[PDB]
């Protein structure tokens, strides 16, 4: 892991330097921006200090992960009669792959096979594949939409053998239509495909969690075996705590019991008791209606902030006469999203202007603000004309 | 154990206090709760006590004035400097064995110490040899 | 010859190179030459391995230019300013320089300088430059913020040690309850010595101001030796080298420290003691053993201070920024070190300040 | 007294391991700037060529 | 799992029932045991205003880091700081038995020999039969001495193979003499033998921190390689934190960066970023000197909640005419430890008392309490009556 644009960006002494990736969540000045209930959040914790520290055992204190539970059922919905979903705690933004993938590869040995997203593989299906696993890819991050996209995603799909597994990861770039999510239903029908999926910023993705979730809320309405990654240390965002949940959806309650008990196995294989403070950090803003309320909306907030930088990018590229497609940054959704940037430019950024951000250029849109991004605009502009001519 | 000549004048310039039990004892780590080479005797010496009680009656100005009670006043006056430096040498004797190397910054404040210790130390004795002449 | 990957000319009578603009010569051998001058190479990017010894060449400003240059060879040239050491730092993929033979190559400043900047060089002059070597160039030429700090502290204990010293009365026989001190940092004057004198005010019973020293005549509203000791540079580095020094901090290029009769004189009687203190001085504390109980007052506010240290009037322009940026480096420290200070209060207002304060205080003494 | 500081600057020996340890930081990467660079060096030769 | 025997004793309607076996140490109270300067570093973390919202560092605290390598390692131990021993801030308390784990498959997957005691067979079989190590056991617990004898392991010595992974439980009444430790020593180098050590209680048992792990600092001088799992949140009094430390040992320097270039990618695909706030207690006292004083009376008020309490606890069984004066109980080190009782008497207990304790009776020492100490005393003393007779 080349963590190079943060280190370079602060070892750097030019005054006009600029990063575009913080790794957390931004005001319009580069502060770790919060919702106003942490502020609340912290005071209404500190109120039992007296308590006995009571270990949380390999389910852990189940007031947090309960209440993660009915974050990522839905608490709208009525998936959880049918009896089939579960979930389990999980640590820093990989445990609910650790745990996922692991049960998939040992009970489904008929099923070594899944079919993923390229793109967001990086974050997803490296962990996936961490669990000893066979992938084929569809790398639907277009060189032309340069986002996910559903065309060579549904393409693979009907090539995928008989028996495999399915990875919608965070890839919200792919709000898939309709018709397009009755296309996957057929195609996984004929073949018993597993449905699977990745939302380790809900909240994030699209600004609230039920947005994040609309396919999801589909495939919960529809009723099928699918698990739903996540990581609370990236949609809340404790990235210091590090702490989130894993979902399990099956067909049988018998079914899901031998999920829960394997993956208490592996809990109590990989960390054995989950931490506390994260735990209870998360319970704090999750089980209180006004906390929870106002984080969702504070958060909406800070991804249409996210939306109006990446408009504000595309049009001043697209107005100061810079070449190429610019659409394809609202295009992406999320805080994540590529620039389509050559290495001309952005070495020409890193020596001349000190603009730091890879050749990917999946920067987080919150860092940037209205107050700077018309010198970075214009800086991006020069890039292109003096590298690209 | 601390060491004159037949007179009664100071033999050193380094360690003129090292009584008998100093000079036998070397750099090696403490036991469990046995007290160090200093804290016993602190504990059970009178000596830096008398620099003390002449410090509460007016050290410098009282009558009695002769060579041997000049040695001795400035022997108890310099001794808790003396002493001082003495304790910061046997640290930097025990750090010679120690070789959990410090960074070279502690070495250049360590031989400045003994620079001044050592100038005190010989000035002190060419003021012994002075007040001898004198007499 | 759009293909010429390599160019070599080595005794020729070369005077001055032209032409070559944007040729792929990776390697270019140009010794024994009358080469003056570095024109024409400075767009030869593919240019990695320079050989330009035995040469007339002074000014090296172009070769920096060769954002590939790796490997550089200037013995026996007429080069003799340290400029063209800075120019070719920015190189990213220098690796190995020969400046042997040279006028330059006289005075060994150049030599820990060439490895103090360039960290990205493997050899210098045909040695290959250490591990500890280039940090200890490091250490040669920029003051490190702890290590300057340690030797400022060092220094001040050699100049108190070196003469001669007595039991001193903020020294007190009792070591769980020593001599009572207080100890409150933070920016430049926010508030934090205002909020120490006004718990001098209402513990007047219990606590006593101690004046910092500086090297600064007095400023308008500050009091003399009580809240500055408005001393000369020259008195106040006197005072060092008389053994009364322990700790200085340098605000403006004027130095601030804290003389021991200070703490002697308050100590003397009894009652505690308050300071406002400051990072550099607040390093040199740290580096020594004394036991005072350390308090960060910092605004959290930045904006805030800057607009208070704007129209405080006594303050130019650049005065206030490097507060700010002092305040967000406290912030960041003390929220990144876990059991570092003993009490952090905000800065902000100072009611809210001095009642947390307060309270600290009662629930330190059980009062 | 110093011995508190003994062990303070004892602590400076991070900054002594901090030696090799950013050394290692810029080894690994002093070399691979310089072979990022190759990549664009080839590519163009024969396709101009 | 097995979690029956708590559960149906808290099932028990028996109101003298006490379960006297789990492991945490206590309050009399029946709370796990918390200090006046826990809740003191609580209300002072209160004040925090500010948050650094970004990922925690995965090596551990400075402070932390130095304690926690003073303590397995010596006051005055070399072995710290030229990379000979390790620290790494890793997610709940099973994570750095998961990545040995790993590295153990990864590397050293060419060994699946283990020898431990007999009260480690179950507990490190199971991750090590996770992955398919072999466990073999030797009881170096006494049945008889009720306690751990040196004796057997000085046979034991001649009972391990060569080059296994050695997992150590109690071995602190195990008391060799120095020579007897060289000897030991002697023996394991000849076979190669690589140790893994858990110290979860330091502190605790045996009345103080250096003593607890005295032979562990000897055994780093020696050079010898093995790796440590570390807890100290349980002993402190804030249980419920549950934030690790993996350590590692060995000797060659550089081998251990080149160890931790694969840990980096481990530690990323499997959490990302564990906890430290609760850690922010833990520095409060192990730095200042005067909580550090505090909590250390508050750990020799625990020392006589057992051990003093121990030795009155066996006074009043001789006064009730309890045959054979229980020395064992004071002379097993810790706050646990086996009684020796059979499983008669467990069950007479646990029936007629509802005092209930695992089937080897191993019970907690810190639960032993002043309140009732006389109905603790009557019911072991007519256990002994009616169950040895």
């Amino acid at each position: 892991l080349e963590g190079s644009l943060l280190k370079i960006y602060r070892q750097d002494g030019y005054p006009s330097k600029l990063f575009l990736a913080y790794k957390v969540c931004m005001t319009e000045e580069g502060h770790p921006w919060v919702s106003l209930v942490v502020h609340k959040t912290r005071l209404q914790i500190a109120e039992d200090p007296s308590l006995d520290y009571e270990y949380l055992p390999l389910v852990g204190l189940k007031s947090f992960i309960q209440s993660s539970l009915e974050l990522l059922f839905g608490k709208h919905s009525e998936a959880i009669a049918e009896k089939r979903v579960g979930g389990v705690h999980i640590v820093g933004e990989s445990g609910a792959f650790q745990l996922g993938a692991q049960f998939l590869k040992t009970w489904r040995k008929n099923v070594k096979i899944v079919c993923i997203v390229s793109c967001q593989k990086e974050q997803c299906g490296l962990i996936f594949q961490d669990m000893g696993f066979i992938v084929y890819e569809y790398s639907i991050w277009n060189a032309s939409d340069l986002c996910s996209d559903p065309s060579m995603f549904v393409e693979v799909l009907q090539h995928i053998p008989v028996g495999s597994i399915l990875v919608i990861g965070n890839i919200t770039d792919c709000k898939f239509t309709q018709n397009q999510w009755t296309k996957l239903m057929s195609i996984i029908k004929s073949k018993q495909i597993f449905p699977f999926f990745d939302i380790p910023c809900q909240g994030l993705s699209t600004g609230d969690l039920e947005e994040d979730t609309k396919i999801l809320q589909y495939f919960v309405s529809l009723g099928l075996e699918f698990f739903c990654s996540q990581s609370l240390s990236k949609n809340f965002g404790i990235y210091d705590e590090g702490v989130g949940i894993l979902v399990v959806a099956a067909l049988s309650n018998q079914h899901l019991l031998c999920v829960l008990s394997q993956l208490m196995d592996y809990v109590q294989a990989l960390w054995g008791n989950p931490p506390a403070t994260g735990a209870r950090i998360i319970t704090s803003i999750l089980c209180n209606p006004a906390l929870f309320g106002e984080w969702k909306q504070s958060l909406k907030g800070v991804v249409e902030n996210m939306m109006l930088i990446k408009e504000k990018v595309k049009e001043k590229l697209r107005l100061l006469g810079t070449p190429g497609s610019w659409d394809h940054i609202t295009r992406q959704s999320g805080t994540h999203g590529y620039l389509g940037l050559t290495y001309q430019q952005v070495e020409f950024l890193v020596k001349k202007k000190h603009i730091y951000l890879p050749k990917t250029s999946r920067i987080n849109f919150t860092c940037i603000n209205a107050r700077n991004i018309d010198y970075i605009t214009q800086s991006i502009h020069e890039a292109v004309m003096l590298t690209e001519g | 154990g601390v060491k004159r000549d037949r007179n009664g004048k100071i033999v050193d310039t380094k360690r003129p206090l090292f009584t008998s039990f100093q000079e036998e004892q070397k750099t090696m780590p403490l036991p469990a709760n046995c007290p160090s080479i200093a804290v016993m005797d602190v504990a059970e010496n009178i000596r830096a006590k008398i620099y003390a009680v002449l410090d509460k009656l007016d050290f410098e100005n009282l009558p009695g004035l002769s060579a041997e009670d000049f040695v001795t006043l400035c022997i108890i006056h310099r001794y808790f400097d003396f002493k001082i430096g003495e304790i910061w040498n046997e640290v930097s004797e025990e750090i010679k064995l120690e070789k959990l190397r410090l960074v070279t910054t502690d070495e250049k404040s360590l031989n400045s110490i003994i620079a001044a210790t050592e100038n005190i130390g010989k000035m002190v004795a060419s003021l012994q040899s002075e007040m001898i002449e004198n007499q | 010859c759009i293909s010429l990957t390599h160019l070599s000319l080595a005794g020729n009578k070369i005077t001055t190179i032209k032409g070559l603009g944007t040729l792929p010569i990776k390697v270019l051998s140009l010794s024994n030459n009358m080469i003056e001058t570095i024109t024409g190479l400075e767009e030869l990017k593919a240019l990695q391995n320079l050989d330009l010894s035995h040469n007339q060449i002074s000014s090296l400003q172009g070769l920096e230019n060769h954002d590939l240059l790796e490997v550089i060879n200037l013995e026996d040239n007429k080069i003799k300013e340290l400029s063209e050491i800075e120019y070719i730092e920015n190189l990213p993929i220098l690796r190995v320089l020969n400046l042997l033979r040279n006028p330059i190559q006289t005075k060994p400043e150049y030599w820990f300088f060439v490895i103090y900047m360039l960290l990205r060089l493997t050899e210098l002059d045909q040695q290959k430059i250490k591990v500890e070597e280039k940090v200890f160039a490091v250490n040669k030429y920029d003051p490190p913020p702890e290590v300057v700090a340690v030797q400022d502290h060092m220094t001040h204990v050699v100049n108190s040690m070196s003469q001669p010293q007595r039991i001193w009365d903020s020294t007190l026989p009792s070591l769980d309850a020593p001599y009572p001190m207080l100890i409150l940092t933070g920016p430049a004057a926010c508030g934090k010595r205002e909020l120490a004198h006004r718990l001098c005010r209402q513990f007047s019973t219990y606590f006593r101001y101690g004046a910092c020293h500086t090297t600064r005549p007095p400023y308008f509203g500050e009091g003399d030796r009580v809240d500055y000791h408005f001393i000369s540079q020259e008195v106040f580095d006197e005072m060092l080298n008389m053994g009364k020094f322990i700790l200085t901090f340098n605000y403006g290029n004027h130095n601030y420290g804290l003389n021991r009769d200070t703490i002697e004189g308050i100590a003397r009687d009894g009652l505690a003691s308050c300071i406002h203190m400051e990072l550099e001085g607040v390093r040199s504390l740290k580096y020594s053993y004394f036991e005072p109980r350390y308090i960060l007052v910092v605004p959290m506010d930045k904006e805030k201070y800057e607009g208070y240290l704007r129209r405080k009037g006594l303050f130019s322009r650049a005065e206030i920024e490097i507060a700010v940026s002092r305040v967000d480096l406290y912030v960041k420290v003390n929220q990144k070190y876990p059991g570092y200070f003993d009490a952090v209060i905000n800065a902000d207002d100072m009611d809210i300040a001095y009642q947390k304060l307060s309270e600290l205080i009662r629930e330190y003494l059980g009062l | 007294h110093v011995r508190h500081e003994k062990e303070v600057l004892w602590q400076n020996r991070i900054f002594r391991e901090k030696q090799f340890e950013e050394r290692r930081l810029k080894d690994f990467q002093d070399a691979l700037d310089r072979e990022a660079a190759l990549a664009k060096q080839a590519k163009i030769d024969f396709a101009e060529q």
